[PDB]
């Protein structure tokens, strides 16, 4: 259905006709199929720049007397129904939270004969635990008749089952302050049907039918076509016992008002007994149009099926008159949703979506847009109004009501509804509905808060990294298809701002992820995608650090290759806190010097001479590594300043211990002796004095490796959660708090977790918890080994020579000699 | 085709590709047997290195005074080894390590070889290299021999027209990407291309 951004704005007004939800099902259930049901009835349209598909926007439209079914404020018939999407393995347990997170309902999908997975009975169990309201649709009923070729009693018996495990998952998992939120099919939050031909149904579509072949109120009658009501065909009678007065079996309600007619078409039609046929479609007024008149088997079963209960109309009647709208789940969500005060003006504002108030918009995810590189905030207005040209705060994760870190006052420069792979620009958008931003993804790698109000905390934030901690070498297997490499690798670092793509000093291509399976997937989307050519790629290579943690033993000395140009420096470990604050902008590159040096000098024990005298960071220019000018009265020293700059670049990005980058490196340029002239002592001259220079230092102030650790939180059943501990045992992990939710029989331990030793976890705790556990881990720190790098046997010294050996170097660890002036 | 058998021959900051010693110590060989010498190393970056073994070294307007010029060249890897290497950085500031080359001369050109105790490139040694070669600079059909500064090592010039009948290899001496600037470390040099680097006996008087 083709819209104007007039009639979608007007849409977008009554919040209280707005359902935010998403699908929760395993994607061998049908998940893709169910939404396409959705997509191609109430799908929206709009009446040149494209985006990743992550929402879709549809429109439902009801009866005055359906409208009136609802037990929440409704405000017209039309009803705005926005499907987020959501990920398709649990593995990517960062996004599923994502998603739930901006929704307030969700379609749970069941199998008939399989019933509930564990994928699905874990992500529910969050979906829950987000406080959302669930909505079952029992799914592939086909294979139960076609393949099993089961009774109605013994397909009823598995519906029954089945919803009773989704209810023994909620009444469990779900949050006390919402009441009884369990499914019952005779109120019509449970559907069946088969996405595969495309039809479904719920109680009330049939209680609807027989209300008046009966002369009762669909309430009385839908009560009847489920449970134990049982409606004698001899007598015409209505009765609670299965048994006639002679104690004959009676059919119950369900199997003979809803299955039966199924049963009979599905009978008639793959039998194909083309007299019953007509009888049978006529007697339920199904009306077959020319060509379809003549089909048979399969096709002509789900034609008919396909018009007799349209899947999409099911789904769409439980989510419209069951799902709640952004005004009442806002209410009992919000506490949950800030990370501040219940009390607080923001807080409260969102209890009541109040548009009036300051905006409180909450950015969910980056979108890879075709506006060049550019990435669209993602995300839902849980207050106020986004608007044209409004400026916002921008609040990054880091980001504390008081301190200036991780902020960012800019302007909006275009709001636009997300319509799946369309973008359409709006003035405006009140609370309550999800929306699209542009001009932000400067301010924020994913997720972040916007407010308006000076005293507003962030949103409940998604911990997160862009920290490349594992890497692999990609290279052509056929030399002629390098070109294609080439643009398929600055194509994959741009569907993706957490996924880095560099060329080391050697040339190699290299691509760097965050995780094994991040990783995993986009070497899969390169080589099918961004690329499509046969690629050979390396084992997964987790990466490190090259540190110091003494100052140089003696004063680091190297000549220029003329021998006319002479650097003395000496290297010395910078502090953790201040390797921190330079990676979380505090002490910023850009920053004023003398601001800067301020900064360093009060709060972080720095002379403030020498945190005036910083000739750069390193390395790209901003990295925890520093220069400092500490010569006396050398003459043109400012002449070789972008030379030793660039050279310290280099030294950063790849250090001598085993062409890792370096952190916590301080070098202080102690001495310089230039040759008068120019021409003698130029970059070719300069930067590899400063670059063996640096090198020497490094290795005279005892070197040291530092290996990446992460933050692991997993959620799990109490039952399950020993298995969490007995992974991490031989994990090198260390377990930093173990936390239950209240009332739940749910754990949540939070513990870290060395990145190498992190290769394939989560399938060793799937097997360890029976999958009920649900990790989620996030880079968090670096840590120093002990052991000394130098020594082969060593644990450290052990991963430098494999990595050494790896790149082709010499085996053993050049000596400072080597870079020292040979003399 | 003086490369020897196997792949196609190329210079990389990874080391030259293609080229083992074995396969040096056939070229070599192969060489001697069609009446080529070795007569030294010369160092350079990696562009050059591909234009002088696949090209030729070819005549170029260098920074000097006129009567010196010719190509460069040293009996001690080391000494050359200094130059190969970039000697400007690209727009990032990226200095590459390039590649030691072997010369080979025809053994015809052997009788314009000469040597001497003085430094070169200096005015006060144009007389006596000009006396050795029997006419004036710049060389020609003829090369000499002498330290490249005093108390320094000894370095061969070739002149431009001697330069441009020369043969040249790749050396099996790597430099090293990870030490640009640093001094050739012995302990790296071949045995099997030392054994083949003996140089030839100059002439201490003119003909
Ligand atoms: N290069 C050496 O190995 C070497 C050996 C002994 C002494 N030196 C000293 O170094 C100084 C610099 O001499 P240089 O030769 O390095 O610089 P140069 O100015 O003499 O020559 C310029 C550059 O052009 C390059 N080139 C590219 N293609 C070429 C081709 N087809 N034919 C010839 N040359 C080509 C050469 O490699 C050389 O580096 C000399 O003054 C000499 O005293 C150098």
């Amino acid at each position: 259905v083709a819209f104007t951004v007039d009639q979608m704005r007007s849409l977008m007004d009554k919040v209280t006709n707005v359902r935010n939800m998403s699908v929760i099902a395993h994607v061998d259930h049908g998940k893709s199929t169910l939404t396409d049901s959705l997509v191609q009835r109430a799908g929206i349209i709009s009446a040149g720049i494209t985006i990743k598909s992550t929402a879709i926007s549809l429109y439902s439209e009801m009866s005055d007397e359906d409208v009136k079914e609802i037990k929440q404020k409704t405000d017209g018939n039309s009803f705005l129904i926005n499907l987020i999407d959501s990920p398709g393995h649990v593995d990517f347990s960062s996004e599923v939270t994502a998603a739930l997170r901006v929704t307030d309902g969700a379609l749970v999908v069941v199998d008939t004969i399989e019933g509930v997975c564990v994928q699905t009975e874990t992500v529910l169990r969050q979906a829950l635990g987000e406080r959302i309201k669930p909505v079952v649709v029992i799914n592939k009923v086909d294979r139960a008749l076609l393949e099993l070729q089961v009774s109605k009693e013994d397909l009823y018996q598995t519906f029954a089952r089945t919803v009773e495990s989704v209810n023994v998952i909620v009444s469990t998992y779900a949050d006390e302050v919402l009441g009884d939120v369990q499914v019952y099919p005779a109120r019509g939050t449970v559907a069946f049907g088969s996405g595969l031909h495309g039809w479904a149904f719920t109680i009330r579509q049939f209680a609807t039918r027989y209300a008046k072949k009966f002369g009762v109120d669909k309430a009385k009658m839908m009560d009847r076509l489920w449970g134990d009501s049982f409606f004698n065909p001899k007598t015409k009678k209505w009765t609670n016992k299965d048994t006639d007065a002679e104690g004959k079996p009676l059919e119950r309600a369900f199997n003979m008002f809803i299955l039966d007619p199924i049963f009979r078409l599905f009978t008639a039609i793959m039998n194909f007994k083309k007299d019953e046929i007509p009888v049978l479609l006529e007697k339920l007024e199904i009306v077959l149009k020319g060509d379809e008149k003549d089909l048979e088997g399969k096709a002509l079963l789900k034609v008919v099926m396909r018009k007799f209960l349209p899947a999409a109309d099911a789904l769409l009647e439980m989510i419209v008159l069951h799902l709640p709208s952004p005004v009442t789940a806002q209410a009992y969500r919000a506490e949950q949703l800030y990370e501040g005060p219940a009390d607080d003006a923001n807080c409260i504002a969102i209890k009541n979506c109040d548009p009036k108030a300051d905006l409180m918009l909450y950015v969910s995810k980056m979108v890879p847009t075709s506006d060049k590189g550019r990435f669209y905030a993602f995300g839902r207005v849980f207050a106020g109004t986004v608007k044209s040209g409004q400026k916002v705060r921008i609040q990054g994760p880091n980001y504390v009501p008081g301190k200036k870190d991780d902020l960012f006052i800019k302007a909006i420069q275009r709001v636009v509804l997300m319509m799946g792979r369309f973008v359409e620009p709006i003035d405006d958008c009140p609370a309550g509905n999800i929306i699209g931003l542009v001009g932000i993804d400067q301010f924020l790698l994913k997720t972040g808060t916007l407010t308006t109000s000076e005293t507003a905390h962030n949103m409940k934030v998604m911990k997160f990294s862009v920290s490349p901690v594992v890497q692999v070498a990609v290279e052509v297997k056929n030399a002629n298809d390098l070109p294609k490499l080439v643009e398929g690798l600055k194509r994959l670092s741009k569907s993706d701002p957490c996924v880095l793509t560099y060329m080391s000093e050697s040339g190699e291509h290299i691509v760097a992820g965050t995780g094994e399976l991040h990783l995993e997937i986009c070497l899969q989307d390169l080589e099918h995608d961004h690329a499509g050519v046969p690629l050979k790629i390396s084992p997964p290579v987790v990466a490190y650090r090259e540190t110091v943690e003494s100052e140089s033993s003696q004063t680091a000395l190297s000549k220029s290759p003329n021998k006319h140009n002479r650097i003395y420096l000496k290297a010395e470990p910078i502090d953790e806190e201040v390797s921190l604050a330079i990676e979380n902008g505090i002490i910023n590159p850009r920053d004023d010097f003398k601001a800067r040096a301020r900064i360093m000098a009060d709060d972080y024990g720095w002379d403030v001479t020498d945190a005036r005298k910083i000739w750069c960071f390193g390395p790209d220019g901003n990295g925890p590594n520093l220069v400092i000018d500490q010569t006396k009265a050398v003459q043109y020293l400012h002449e070789i300043k972008d030379s030793v700059v660039a050279a310290f670049q280099w030294a950063t990005k790849e250090g001598p211990i085993f062409g890792e980058e370096m952190r916590s490196v301080r070098v202080n340029i102690l001495d310089v002796t230039l040759h008068a002239d120019a021409i003698h002592r130029g970059g070719g001259q300069i930067i590899p004095t400063m670059r063996r220079a640096t090198y020497a230092g490094f290795l005279l102030a005892d070197p040291k490796i530092q290996e990446p650790v992460f933050l692991v939180e997993i959620q799990c059943p109490e039952q399950a959660v020993g298995g969490i501990y007995s992974v991490l045992n031989k994990k090198r992990g260390q377990v930093v708090s173990e936390e239950q939710r209240p009332g739940t029989p749910l754990f949540t331990v939070k513990a870290y977790l060395p990145v190498n030793e992190s290769f394939g976890f989560t399938g060793e705790l799937r097997q360890a918890t029976g999958g009920q556990a649900f990790p989620q881990m996030v880079f968090d720190h670096w840590s120093t080994l002990g052991s000394d790098p130098l020594d082969p046997t060593s644990k450290a010294g052990e991963i430098v020579l494999a990595a050494r050996k790896r790149h082709g170097m010499k085996e053993e660890v050049p000596g400072w000699q080597e870079y020292y002036d040979k003399l | 085709a003086f490369l020897g058998d196997g792949g196609d021959v190329s210079f990389s900051t990874r080391g030259t590709q293609n080229w083992t010693v074995e396969r040096l110590l056939q070229a070599h060989r192969q060489l001697e047997e069609r009446g080529y010498v070795f007569v030294g190393y010369h160092g350079t970056f990696l562009e050059a290195a591909q234009s002088i073994v696949f090209g030729g070294v070819r005549a170029r307007s260098q920074d000097l005074d006129a009567i010196w010029r010719g190509f460069y060249i040293a009996g001690d890897p080391a000494l050359a080894y200094g130059y190969a290497q970039d000697q400007e950085p690209d727009a990032r500031g990226r200095i590459r390590n390039g590649a030691l080359l072997r010369v080979y001369v025809p053994r015809s050109s052997l009788p314009g070889f000469y040597r001497t105790s003085l430094t070169l490139a200096a005015p006060e040694a144009a007389g006596e290299v000009e006396r050795l070669i029997g006419h004036p600079l710049p060389l020609r059909l003829d090369a000499i021999t002498g330290p490249h500064e005093e108390g320094g090592r000894l370095e061969t010039i070739l002149g431009w027209p001697l330069a441009e009948r020369t043969v040249v290899i790749p050396s099996a001496i790597p430099t090293d990407p990870r030490n640009v600037g640093g001094d050739l470390d012995p302990s790296s040099i071949p045995d099997k291309e030392q054994a083949i680097s003996a140089l030839p006996d100059y002439a201490s008087q003119p003909g």
